[PDB]
């Protein structure tokens, strides 16, 4: 998210036994990266 | 030529050439405010 000009990485690593869909359940994911980028985003993609 | 001249000149900086010719170096700090998160703020005096 970018917030204030402020851009938030959040995560979590829980282990799933589903392969199917994300399994019912609650999992908070603490703040790892709050790096103040500055730039506006409005597009993503991703890697692989 | 007589009319045409190179735009770039060469110091002396000769040894012996004086205070007001000798080379100075010279560092610039231009402090940038804007509309964005600060990053770069003084140092936090840190007590018992």
């Amino acid at each position: 998210k970018n917030i204030d000009g402020y851009f938030k990485i959040y995560s979590k690593h829980t282990p799933i036994n589903l392969v199917r869909d994300l399994p019912q359940g609650f999992s908070a994911l603490e703040p790892l990266v709050d790096l103040p980028i500055g730039i506006n985003i409005t597009r993503f993609q991703t890697l692989l | 030529g007589f009319n045409c001249y190179f735009p770039l000149q060469s110091y002396g900086f000769q040894p012996t050439n004086g205070v007001g010719y000798q080379p100075y170096r010279v560092v610039v700090l231009s402090f940038e405010l804007l509309h964005a998160p600060a990053t770069v703020c003084g140092p936090k005096k840190s007590t018992n």
